[PDB]
């Protein structure tokens, strides 16, 4: 029953200088288990077409890295003890995407990392030509 | 000021509440702000003093008690150029380095060969 | 009903008791849209800080409850078993 | 001495606000989640471990909060607030005519109490000079000047700066060193002449 | 014969649990990782430190709730917040239990000058996987 | 000619409260303060009363090691340098009248 | 040719580096204070944490009395015992 | 409380390369360089030849942290081959895999 009856919303304010324009948001998540990152790239996918923006969805290969480590600890060459780090990358672009729709956008996929990940923007923008030129 | 200050805090401990939700406990952490500033620039403080790109690379200006063909010319030349390169220091360290070599080639001024 | 239509700012220290002293009037009075009233009092906005201390809370919830059961109450224990949350005295439970 | 109520299962009914439960991420608590949801390896005749002491479901990430009703509640909370790109560009190349200089920066975010890292720093931009010079004495001057940093197959000319730790620095000096350029490509020499 | 994070068999009458039950070599196989950060990753960097400053973590936590634990440790580590989940059994008081867990966390965060929370799940008994 | 979006200005609590404001509190949980597990799980008023104040009792506790020895915590580990984090020096200063 | 020559010139006094030609031993120190040295980088100046920070905080909250130390309590008894034989 | 002498001294030779880095660099260039006079350059060995002991960054060792073992110390991770092992047995560390591959 309890449910409230004024929404405080917060302030907005459309400043007098006009918002960036991002000509793409090419975002890359690096993890360690795939299903986590389809897990992640379908939350981020989902908000993006629900607000309303384009997407596309590629799978770069595994990279792993291995290094020998000596299996016991005084005198044993012939056997050897291995690991293998495993990094796993995703792709998410975004075109036509304003600046201030990125800004919420970043806010929210910022906040709703999972731990066990790394995430790369590359942000393009296009901008007019300078005066002095 | 003061007794309004006092009156401040006074108002603030009357306000202090227990928060209960993830997001309140959020807007806390963000407001004493040990929460990183979304989008992470890498650059939310730390501006170097307002320094300029043009005076981290052009030290024409801060070399001028030389001529422009001797072999000391040529050292803070270069000396200017690999301070240019490097992104790390700043204007500060790079005239730290620009001065120190003044005071060395100066009190070794007994040469000038 | 005014005050809780138009926001609220805070200005005063003793804004604790306003929440006690004015359930205890509630209790005294015994109205059910002056209980109505003076939940959506801190039930429009960031109101909700002046509660603070346990036991004006729960002086509060207690009268609160009080004349909600002695106002059917099928709607009264359905609103208790929702927002029950700590455990109340006995004198709620009698 | 002290006992431990039962937990939240037979207390969270069918209807239910899962978003409201769950604002943001939070672990497992079992106790409180209803679902019998197990993970682990099953013994011979045996079964995998209940949720109870399951401390692999939290070793593992965690994604129970943000459901999809979370996630469409939220945005549907945010569309009042998201702006709307501008309808007359719909192309690459409408867009690369309204505003031809591109510029790229970038850098990564890593779980850590610091957050600078130089790559910050790095920045990129663009622009082809099919539209721009309007000429031929300094096309071919800047072409010559240039070594590597043009590709005449896209019809691209490409500079990176990173000579600043700052972003904002990179950009000043790429933007000045562009117009440098552009305006010691206007003028010639005498040894430029003869050839 | 390799003796690493495995514990022997016996007759059968050693409650053993999940995580030190299972092998090193079925880590990612049958388990998960105790900690997760980018560190390990690449482009990362500061990898050593977080290794040494979790098991700081660990080490200083299991020493000052001892002997209510009966498990390893789960930290997560999104961005600049830290999470730790413990398990542990209800021997001493929730009175103790919440001044140790707010005395911790403040130290924590004083010292990491980072945000920390911590959660703890209680036990009547500590689950044992097998009988080894 | 070209029409394009104006830009907006937003607090750093701005977002969290339209996301705070999005979903309503959680019905039937005790406070947030208070942990999730049952036992744990403060069943009566005089009890969480005593356990949150044993809480504020054990930060004003950290707040006497942190003032007592600040030289273990004087290292700025964090990048952001906060004051708040910093440790308190009420410590006098040699004899300088002024 | 004097035209790439020159070219290279004014590519130099465009992007910063040294128009006049230079030998590899000039150009070291251009590199050299361009990289910063192995001994200021932090990589090596801080190689771990400080063990005297660490074991001070934890002697003093064992003098405290809240960490049970499972290793120092061992070696004191270990040493309560040998005190004891003589 | 370090580990012990070795990692004393080590850690000392590291905090005076450090203190000393800067001009250690800049002396260095004035050596190495070519052009500028060969009586400079001696001036700057002698003074390189008269700076303390303990000051060049090439006699200390990326020892490990915890063990103290000189060899077998990886650059990244700091730690000895067996403290590796170790940790990553006991699953302490995060994204590590045995290449079984
Ligand atoms: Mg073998
Ligand atoms: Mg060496």
């Amino acid at each position: 029953v309890d449910v409230p009856k004024d929404l405080t919303k917060p302030v907005v304010t459309i400043s007098d200088e006009p918002d960036i324009l991002y000509k793409r948001l090419s975002v890359l998540v690096k993890g360690h288990d795939k299903a986590v990152l389809d897990s992640y790239e379908y939350f981020a996918v989902l908000a993006a077409k629900e607000l309303g923006i384009s997407i596309k969805v590629h799978e770069p290969p595994r990279k792993i890295e291995r290094f020998t480590l000596l299996q016991s600890v005084h005198i044993y060459k012939k056997h050897r003890v291995q690991y293998e780090m495993r990094t796993l990358y995703r792709c998410l672009e975004l075109e036509h995407l304003t600046g201030s729709t990125a800004d919420v956008y970043l806010e929210y996929i910022q906040r709703n990392l999972p731990e066990g990940v790394a995430m790369e923007v590359t942000k393009t923008q296009l901008e007019q030509l300078p005066e002095h030129i | 000021s003061l007794w309004d200050v006092e009156f401040a805090k006074q108002l603030a401990t009357v306000n202090e509440q227990p928060l209960q939700n993830g997001f309140e406990e959020l807007i806390q952490w963000t407001k004493e702000g040990k929460l990183w500033e979304f989008p992470i620039n890498n650059e939310a403080g730390f501006d170097d003093d307002g320094s300029e790109f043009h005076e981290h690379i052009f030290l024409e200006k801060h070399l001028e008690s030389f001529p422009k063909q001797g072999p000391i010319r040529h050292f803070m030349e270069l000396v200017t150029c690999g301070l240019s390169k490097n992104p790390y220091l700043s204007v500060k360290q790079k005239v730290e380095h620009i001065e120190w070599f003044r005071n060395y080639f100066n009190e070794k001024k007994d040469i000038l060969k | 009903n005014e005050l809780m239509g138009k926001r609220f700012s805070p200005k005063d220290p003793d804004d604790d008791k306003f929440f006690q002293s004015a359930m205890s009037i509630c209790s005294s009075l015994r109205d059910l849209e002056l209980a109505y009233q003076v939940h959506g009092l801190l039930k429009t906005g960031d109101n909700w800080k002046f509660i603070g201390p346990d036991q004006h809370r729960n002086f509060y919830y207690s009268k609160f409850f009080d004349l909600i059961c002695l106002m059917q109450i099928d709607v009264t224990l359905k609103w208790y078993e929702d927002l029950i949350p700590y455990f109340p005295h006995s004198q709620t439970m009698i | 001495r002290r006992k431990a109520l039962p937990p939240r299962t037979e207390k969270m009914a069918v209807d239910q606000d899962w978003p409201s439960v769950y604002p943001v991420a939070a672990p497992f608590k079992p106790s409180a989640v209803p679902l019998p949801v197990r993970m682990g390896y099953p013994v011979k005749k045996g079964v995998p471990m209940a949720k109870e002491g399951n401390l692999e479901l939290l070793k593992i990430p965690n994604f129970l909060h943000l459901t999809p009703v979370a996630i469409k509640k939220h945005c549907e909370a945010l569309k009042d607030f998201c702006t709307e790109w501008p309808a007359a560009l719909d192309s690459d190349e409408k867009c690369e005519k309204h505003f031809p200089i591109e510029i790229d920066s970038t850098d990564y975010v890593s779980s850590g109490p610091s957050v600078r890292n130089p790559r910050a720093r790095v920045v990129v931009l663009r622009v082809k000079l099919s539209s721009l010079n309007l000429d031929d004495h300094a096309k071919k001057k800047l072409i010559k000047l240039v070594g590597e940093r043009y590709c005449k197959t896209t019809d691209v000319l490409t500079i990176k700066t990173d000579r600043c730790p700052l972003r904002r620095q990179n950009y000043d000096y790429a933007v000045y060193l562009l117009t440098v350029l552009y305006h010691e490509s206007w003028n010639t020499e005498e040894w430029e002449k003869s050839k | 014969k390799n003796r690493a994070a495995r514990v022997r068999v016996s007759k059968g009458d050693k409650p053993v649990t999940y995580e030190e039950a299972h092998a090193p070599h079925y880590i990612a196989h049958r388990k998960g990782w105790l900690s997760l950060h980018t560190g390990n990753l690449d482009g990362e960097d500061h990898a050593a430190e977080r290794t040494v400053e979790d098991v700081f973590l660990r080490k200083f936590m299991w020493g000052t709730f001892p002997g209510c634990l009966a498990d390893q440790l789960v930290l997560k580590r999104r961005g600049n917040q830290l999470e730790i989940c413990a398990v542990v059994l209800r021997q001493l008081s929730p009175h103790k239990y919440y001044f140790l867990v707010g005395y911790s966390e403040t130290l924590l965060s004083y010292f990491y000058k980072c945000p920390v929370r911590l959660h703890l799940q209680t036990v009547p008994s500590k689950v044992v996987y097998k009988y080894l | 000619e070209v029409v394009i979006p104006k830009k907006k200005t937003w607090d750093k609590v701005a977002v969290l409260q339209a996301l705070a404001s999005t979903v309503n509190r959680d019905t039937t949980a005790v406070p947030y303060v208070f942990q999730d597990d049952p036992y744990l799980m403060p069943a009566s008023s005089l009890e969480s009363r005593s356990f949150l104040l044993a809480k504020k009792s054990g930060e004003n506790v950290a707040k006497f090691i942190i003032n007592s020895y600040p030289k273990y915590f004087q290292k700025d580990i964090a990048e952001p340098h906060i004051p708040c984090l910093m440790p308190e020096y009420f410590e006098p200063q040699i004899k300088d009248i002024s | 040719s004097e035209y790439a020559f020159r070219m290279s010139r004014l590519s130099a006094r465009l992007f910063g580096e040294v128009t006049r030609p230079t030998n590899s031993k000039s150009m070291k120190v251009v590199k050299l204070f361009s990289e910063l040295p192995l001994a200021k980088k932090k990589e090596t100046y801080d190689w771990y944490p400080n063990h005297h920070t660490y074991a001070e905080l934890m002697q003093t909250l064992r003098f405290l009395g809240l960490y049970r130390d499972e290793h120092q309590d061992f070696m004191d008894e270990q040493k309560r015992l040998k005190k004891l034989r003589g | 409380h370090y580990v012990d002498w070795r990692m004393w001294r080590d850690v000392k030779r590291r905090k005076m390369a450090y203190e000393y880095a800067d001009e250690r660099l800049r002396i260095n260039s004035l050596r190495k360089n070519t052009i500028l006079p060969k009586i400079l350059q001696d001036v700057a060995d002698e003074e390189i030849a008269a700076l303390p002991r303990d000051s060049c960054p090439v006699r200390i060792r990326n020892r490990c942290v915890m063990t103290s073992r000189p060899r077998g110390v990886k650059r990244r991770w700091r730690l000895s081959r067996i403290v590796f092992r170790h940790l990553a047995d006991h699953g302490q560390l995060s994204g590590i895999q045995r290449a079984t591959w």
